[PDB]
RNA sequence: CGUGAGGGAAAGGUGAAAAGAACCCCGGGAGGGGAGUGAAAUAGAGCCUGAAACCGUGGGCUUACAAGCAGUCACGGCCCC
RNA sequence: GAAUGCCGGCAUGAGUAACGAUAAAGAGGGUGAGAAUCCCUCUCGCCGUAAGCCCAAGGGUUCCUACGCAAUGGUCGUCAG
RNA sequence: CGAUGUCGGCUCGUCGCAUCCUGGGGCUGAAGAAGGUCCCAAGGGUUGGGCUGUUCGCCCAUUAAAGCGGCACGCGAGCUGGGUUCAGAACGUCGUGAGACAGUUCGGUCUCUAUCCGCCACGGGCGCAGGAGGCUUGAGGGGGGCUCUUCCUAGUACGAGAGGACCGGAAGGGACGCACCUCUGGUUUCCCAGCUGUCCCUCCAGGGGCAUAAGCUGGGUAGCCAUGUGCGGAAGGGAUAACCGCUGAAAGCAUCUAAGCGGGAAGCCCGCCCCAAGAUGAGGCCUCCCACGGCAGCCGGUAAGGACCCGGGAAGACCACCCGGUGGAUGGGCCGGGGGUGUAAGCGCCGCGAGGCGUUGAGCCGACCGGUCCCAAUCGUCCGAGGUCU
């Protein structure tokens, strides 16, 4: 259990 | 260590003491011994029974001459009891009286390719909320990177049933010796027609 | 098959009229309580001035299940509803009186007080 | 599964299944042999022995059901007045599917013919 | 799913091993006891006509 | 081997004979014994049969009454040895063979749909005219 | 191909000479097998030469207790010269 | 010998997904080298503010008939835009 | 960085043990009951709800208990998509401004096809020195492993009282597992009935299609089912853990140990249930054929058997398995029984009529239990040992 909250690296996988 | 194969034979319930007792009924008897496994020959301790008589037509020279040895009629089933060895030479319901229990073998009712819900009670998924065609399905089969697998004997849909199952400690509720006839109290493996086999119980 | 969220009608002059189960007592993790198990709910509904009010919590013995409940000679019933009677900690009714026939198993699981109350025990 | 459970479904729903079975049977009570598919004659057998059945019987109840699946009030007088008697004194098995050795070319389809017996 | 993909090329000896299955077998045939020529058994003689004795269609 | 036969027979030494004919609609009374705690009794359950599911020795019938504005619905084994008597108390004509839509329906309502079965009520008074 | 301005391919070779295969056979046709032409017909038109991947038939050696970047070093066995 | 190189050819996945509305087919008789698929009959089902009919745009011989079936038709084809 | 999809949930788990409970313990400031503390122990178990996207947490009602953790903060080629990274919009705030903020708020495209490994199942091949049909031993492996309450002992030991046992003995539960369909309760696509609209057959009557892939409604067999029923955890034999001892020196005493021996856990090993000789280490037993013709080899004809093809089956995706193939009850029909529906049509009678009464528990009637050669398993074909060497 990780405390500080981790950003996500990738955005949604967006249609192209 | 007595022991009988028979057919199952259907479900009732009689009465009993102003109880109604579930009882699936079994035509034991008879069964003529035909050969009987010796530490001297066989290493081990157990009675070969037959059981049913058979079309002597349908019965090829090999097995016809495994009869012979034993002086007996051309019969459908051979099964063997392990560690019996009975005085006469023919086992019936006899051995068994009402208050005994017993041990019933049997070929369970096949159910083929089964999904994982009927053969293991997983859940599957929700039925609204956004499930996406994953109703019936298992969820996660493993981890991740380590191991890296799927454990042996991981629980999957596949085929389920028609495989043997001993149901245990089962009451003998009635012997009813001129028919050939067996109660026992409950349920018993296999569908109406199949062979069970039916042994003195292992409990207390 | 009484299980939590539950409405029970209440056949007893204890003020109440509906309670819910939120709690079958019947130990870790019981799914359903039938005739003669105790039950933990709330009081939904009830009369004015009542020896119970609304929004009480209650404990109470299931008289009688819409569910047919089965027995050993072979026979079952089923009554047209679930009802229930507010008891108190000593498994002693709460009310002086009870309403509609109440399931001959509360005897046999020591309810006698309700059961003597009963109009009819089938 | 599928124990115990008597009654081809041949990839027909209800309706669909019932009027192949009649259309079968107007068919084969008119020429008295038809050339099928082997499934569909096995399923030809039960259905017609009961209209023959029922013609065998004779009574105005009998003509009336057998209506219901034949129809054709001139096709159950053929059936009543002259193929019926033929089995008075037959019981059951009126129909006869002996297969056939060649197949369709369309989709390989092997075939059988069904027709009334002597 | 996410479009599954070969990850290599399978070899002429990997597909070729796994149509070790996919031989024919030469369809079963018996003589006809009445005209003698090779048919299916249990379907009424193509050549002839004949089954279970007597005549049953024209050929 | 005939299996229904030897199940026919198994069920032979528990069968009945000695308790009167009733249809679904027939308002009965079922005489039937109770254990309750240290003695045994005859408690009476008297209503009309709303269902009865054949089964050879293994039928069943279903009996509904109304019980200080509760209804009671009671199934009971046709051959239970804990059967002492059924009376017939009123013969009543349904249409249909199990009576569940009588549940949702009033008094009078019932009255109306299950009228008295006048033709199995004049052959009930002319049998028991024995001699 | 693009509404349009505009974009913009691929595609050469029988033989010295058509002497381009009459006629026969199987086939519905396509295709073949004979006959025939030619120095040559795996030059026969899907035509000079005709590589490689790729597919297939026959043959030799080998392989169903075996752990692998597939080879390399040794030795033994079988087949051939 | 490599540029997610360029052109072309041929593999793999594989006899695998698919074969394009779940309105629905069945038999008999023709045709023919060959027919589930073409023609004829009868039975059955589907649309019927259409899935019928008439006009306009657009398309440009697709119309009629006769003779054909290599390719086009998601199968077949004796049929066909 | 020519991509290692990111929180939480769902599902499916598995492992560790710094052990929440159950088991075994020593100390206790342990009277008893009940606690504290530490030691052994990972077999099994560890509830349902309110709140918030929440993990976490608080709370409700329980409980034997409501453990903490790893597995890419396990698990998106498994699902979700509420939180969080896009583009819209607004609030507070910062900025002259375009705009910006671990400050809020509403909304916002998650990809049909598995090649290889792995996993669940199921076969084909060859092998297991002669060819075959049966029946088997079990090396090895998996499954399972939970627990509560009341009562008797006994209101006894213990305690001023309140309270309240050890041990031994009976009964009844919860959840979970395997099988089952007699009973309870489902489904039961055409098994029966009722009903509306419309088209039709054939006008009346009687019927058919369609209204869903059952038009609709009331019912419903077998089968498959659970909410239903039976059964399981154990008993027990053994080796131990912490812990307690016996006898006992080194060390005249003492010490459970240095020689030796007891006792001692839900844990380990056997035991129970299931798989299993590809266990190549390919086992054992019963039974069957056997010196075949021609140049450890080859080509053929056979034997015991087997396969093919067919009728099928609570077996089943195909394959496999099991049953039967006329000297036969395998399926289809037919008869009987069951069971469902609940009193057909026709006629008679009563009523102006919708209707009602009677014939009548009739008519119809899937699958269940049987019988019956009426129809279909015709006729046949192909494989198949002659047995290496010390
Ligand atoms: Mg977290
Ligand atoms: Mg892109
Ligand atoms: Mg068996
Ligand atoms: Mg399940
Ligand atoms: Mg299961
Ligand atoms: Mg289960
Ligand atoms: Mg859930
Ligand atoms: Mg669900
Ligand atoms: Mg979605
Ligand atoms: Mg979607
Ligand atoms: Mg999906
Ligand atoms: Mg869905
Ligand atoms: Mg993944
Ligand atoms: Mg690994
Ligand atoms: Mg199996
Ligand atoms: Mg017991
Ligand atoms: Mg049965
Ligand atoms: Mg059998
Ligand atoms: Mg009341
Ligand atoms: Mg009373
Ligand atoms: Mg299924
Ligand atoms: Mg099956
Ligand atoms: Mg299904
Ligand atoms: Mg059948
Ligand atoms: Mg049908
Ligand atoms: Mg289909
Ligand atoms: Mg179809
Ligand atoms: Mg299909
Ligand atoms: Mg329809
Ligand atoms: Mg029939
Ligand atoms: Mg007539
Ligand atoms: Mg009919
Ligand atoms: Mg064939
Ligand atoms: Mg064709
Ligand atoms: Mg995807
Ligand atoms: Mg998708
Ligand atoms: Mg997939
Ligand atoms: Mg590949
Ligand atoms: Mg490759
Ligand atoms: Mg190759
Ligand atoms: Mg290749
Ligand atoms: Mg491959
Ligand atoms: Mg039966
Ligand atoms: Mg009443
Ligand atoms: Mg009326
Ligand atoms: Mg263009
Ligand atoms: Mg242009
Ligand atoms: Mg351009
Ligand atoms: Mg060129
Ligand atoms: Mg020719
Ligand atoms: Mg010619
Ligand atoms: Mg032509
Ligand atoms: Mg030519
Ligand atoms: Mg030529
Ligand atoms: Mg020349
Ligand atoms: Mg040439
Ligand atoms: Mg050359
Ligand atoms: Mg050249
Ligand atoms: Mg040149
Ligand atoms: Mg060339
Ligand atoms: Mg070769
Ligand atoms: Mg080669
Ligand atoms: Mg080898
Ligand atoms: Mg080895
Ligand atoms: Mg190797
Ligand atoms: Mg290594
Ligand atoms: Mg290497
Ligand atoms: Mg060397
Ligand atoms: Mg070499
Ligand atoms: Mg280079
Ligand atoms: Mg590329
Ligand atoms: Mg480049
Ligand atoms: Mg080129
Ligand atoms: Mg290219
Ligand atoms: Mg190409
Ligand atoms: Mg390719
Ligand atoms: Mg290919
Ligand atoms: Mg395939
Ligand atoms: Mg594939
Ligand atoms: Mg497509
Ligand atoms: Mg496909
Ligand atoms: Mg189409
Ligand atoms: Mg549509
Ligand atoms: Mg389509
Ligand atoms: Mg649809
Ligand atoms: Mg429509
Ligand atoms: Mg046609
Ligand atoms: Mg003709
Ligand atoms: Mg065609
Ligand atoms: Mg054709
Ligand atoms: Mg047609
Ligand atoms: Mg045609
Ligand atoms: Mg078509
Ligand atoms: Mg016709
Ligand atoms: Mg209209
Ligand atoms: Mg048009
Ligand atoms: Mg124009
Ligand atoms: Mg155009
Ligand atoms: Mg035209
Ligand atoms: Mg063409
Ligand atoms: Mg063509
Ligand atoms: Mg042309
Ligand atoms: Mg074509
Ligand atoms: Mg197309
Ligand atoms: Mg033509
Ligand atoms: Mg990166
Ligand atoms: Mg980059
Ligand atoms: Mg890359
Ligand atoms: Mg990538
Ligand atoms: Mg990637
Ligand atoms: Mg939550
Ligand atoms: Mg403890
Ligand atoms: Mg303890
Ligand atoms: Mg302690
Ligand atoms: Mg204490
Ligand atoms: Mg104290
Ligand atoms: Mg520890
Ligand atoms: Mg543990
Ligand atoms: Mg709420
Ligand atoms: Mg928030
Ligand atoms: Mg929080
Ligand atoms: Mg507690
Ligand atoms: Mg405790
Ligand atoms: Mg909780
Ligand atoms: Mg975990
Ligand atoms: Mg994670
Ligand atoms: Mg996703
Ligand atoms: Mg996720
Ligand atoms: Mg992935
Ligand atoms: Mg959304
Ligand atoms: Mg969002
Ligand atoms: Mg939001
Ligand atoms: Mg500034
Ligand atoms: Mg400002
Ligand atoms: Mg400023
Ligand atoms: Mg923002
Ligand atoms: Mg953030
Ligand atoms: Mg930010
Ligand atoms: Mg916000
Ligand atoms: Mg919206
Ligand atoms: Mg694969
Ligand atoms: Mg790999
Ligand atoms: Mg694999
Ligand atoms: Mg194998
Ligand atoms: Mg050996
Ligand atoms: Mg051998
Ligand atoms: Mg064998
Ligand atoms: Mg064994
Ligand atoms: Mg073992
Ligand atoms: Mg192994
Ligand atoms: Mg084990
Ligand atoms: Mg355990
Ligand atoms: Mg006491
Ligand atoms: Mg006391
Ligand atoms: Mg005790
Ligand atoms: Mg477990
Ligand atoms: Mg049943
Ligand atoms: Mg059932
Ligand atoms: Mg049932
Ligand atoms: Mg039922
Ligand atoms: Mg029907
Ligand atoms: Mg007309
Ligand atoms: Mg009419
Ligand atoms: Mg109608
Ligand atoms: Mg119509
Ligand atoms: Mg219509
Ligand atoms: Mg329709
Ligand atoms: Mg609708
Ligand atoms: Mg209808
Ligand atoms: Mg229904
Ligand atoms: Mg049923
Ligand atoms: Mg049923
Ligand atoms: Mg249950
Ligand atoms: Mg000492
Ligand atoms: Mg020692
Ligand atoms: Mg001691
Ligand atoms: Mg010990
Ligand atoms: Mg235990
Ligand atoms: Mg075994
Ligand atoms: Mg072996
Ligand atoms: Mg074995
Ligand atoms: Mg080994
Ligand atoms: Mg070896
Ligand atoms: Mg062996
Ligand atoms: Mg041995
Ligand atoms: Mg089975
Ligand atoms: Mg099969
Ligand atoms: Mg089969
Ligand atoms: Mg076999
Ligand atoms: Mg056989
Ligand atoms: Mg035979
Ligand atoms: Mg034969
Ligand atoms: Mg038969
Ligand atoms: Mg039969
Ligand atoms: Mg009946
Ligand atoms: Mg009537
Ligand atoms: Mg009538
Ligand atoms: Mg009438
Ligand atoms: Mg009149
Ligand atoms: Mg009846
Ligand atoms: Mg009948
Ligand atoms: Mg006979
Ligand atoms: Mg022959
Ligand atoms: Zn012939």
């Amino acid at each position: 259990r990780r405390i500080r909250p981790r950003p996500p690296r990738l955005p949604r996988p967006r249609w192209r | 260590m007595k022991g009988i194969l028979g057919v199952k034979v259907g479900m009732t319930r009689i009465f009993r003491d102003d109880r109604a007792v579930p009882v699936t009924v079994i035509l034991a008897g008879p069964c003529p011994v035909v050969q009987r496994r010796t530490p001297e020959k066989d290493g081990y301790t157990a009675v070969q029974l037959g059981f049913l008589p058979q079309n002597p037509k349908r019965v090829n020279r090999p097995l016809k001459g495994h009869f012979a040895k034993a002086g007996v009629e051309p019969v459908r089933i051979l099964r063997e009891i392990r560690d019996f060895n009975p005085e006469g030479d023919t086992v019936t319901v006899e051995i068994f009286k009402p208050g005994e229990r017993v041990d019933v073998t049997g070929t369970s009712k096949g159910r083929g390719f089964a999904g994982v819900m009927k053969r293991w009670n997983f859940a599957g998924g929700p039925d609204s909320h956004g499930a996406h065609k994953i109703h019936r399905h298992p969820g996660s089969i493993g981890n991740r990177k380590t191991p890296g697998r799927v454990y042996k004997g991981k629980k999957m849909a596949g085929h389920y049933g028609a495989e043997r199952v001993t149901v245990m400690n089962l009451e003998v509720v009635d012997v009813i010796p001129e028919e050939n006839l067996l109660l026992v109290k409950g349920a018993v493996p296999g569908p109406n027609g199949g062979l069970v086999i039916v042994r003195e119980t292992k409990k207390a | 098959m009484i299980q939590p969220q539950t409405y029970l009608e209440v056949a007893d002059n204890t003020g109440a009229r509906k309670i819910m189960c939120i709690r079958v007592l019947k130990g870790s993790n019981a799914k359903y309580a039938t005739v003669g198990d105790v039950i933990v709910a709330s009081v939904k509904e009830a009369i004015p001035r009542g020896a119970v009010k609304e929004g009480d919590v209650v404990k109470a013995v299931v008289v009688r299940t819409k569910k047919e409940i089965k027995r050993p000679d072979g026979s079952a019933i089923r009554f047209d509803d679930n009802a229930a009677v507010i008891i108190n900690n000593q498994l002693e009714p709460r009310g002086t009186r009870v309403f509609g026939p109440v399931a001959r198993e509360l005897r046999e699981k020591g309810f006698m007080k309700i059961v003597s109350l009963a109009p009819e025990v089938l | 599964m599928r124990h115990l459970k008597s009654g081809r479904k041949l990839n027909r729903h209800s309706s669909h299944r019932l009027a192949l079975y009649r259309n079968q049977a107007k068919s084969l009570l008119t020429h008295g042999r038809i050339t099928t598919t082997v499934p569909k004659a096995k399923e030809l057998r039960g259905f017609v022995d009961h209209l023959i059945h029922l013609a065998k019987r004779g009574d105005l109840h009998a003509r009336r059901l057998v209506l219901r699946d034949l129809q054709d009030v001139k096709l159950v007088r053929k059936l009543f007045d002259e193929i019926a008697p033929r089995y008075r004194d037959r019981q059951g098995g009126y129909t006869r599917v002996l297969k056939l050795a060649e197949r369709r070319r369309g989709d390989g389809a092997p075939l059988a013919l069904v027709e009334l017996v002597e | 799913a996410k479009h599954p993909v070969p990850k290599k090329k399978t070899s002429k000896a990997r597909r070729d091993a796994r149509r070790s299955h996919h031989a024919l077998t030469p369809p079963t045939l018996v003589p006809c006891p009445e005209c003698k020529a090779m048919k299916p058994p249990h379907t009424v003689c193509p050549e002839c006509g004949y089954y279970a004795g007597r005549k049953v269609l024209e050929v | 081997m005939n299996r229904g036969a030897l199940i026919k027979l198994v069920e032979s030494r528990y069968v009945r004979t000695d308790l009167p004919e009733f249809r679904p609609g027939d308002t009965v009374r079922v005489s039937y014994k109770v254990k309750e705690g240290n003695r045994t009794r005859i408690q009476d359950f008297e209503g009309i049969v709303i269902r009865i599911r054949r089964n050879g020795f293994n039928t069943t019938f279903t009996v509904r009454k109304v019980s200080y504005g509760v209804g009671v619905e009671r199934i009971f084994p046709l051959h239970s040895p804990l059967i002492q008597k059924i009376d017939i108390v009123q013969r009543g004509r349904a249409r249909r063979a199990k009576l569940y839509f009588i549940r949702n329906l009033s008094d009078r309502e019932i009255r109306r749909k299950l009228r008295a079965d006048r033709k199995r009520i004049d052959q009930d008074r002319a049998a028991e005219r024995a001699a």
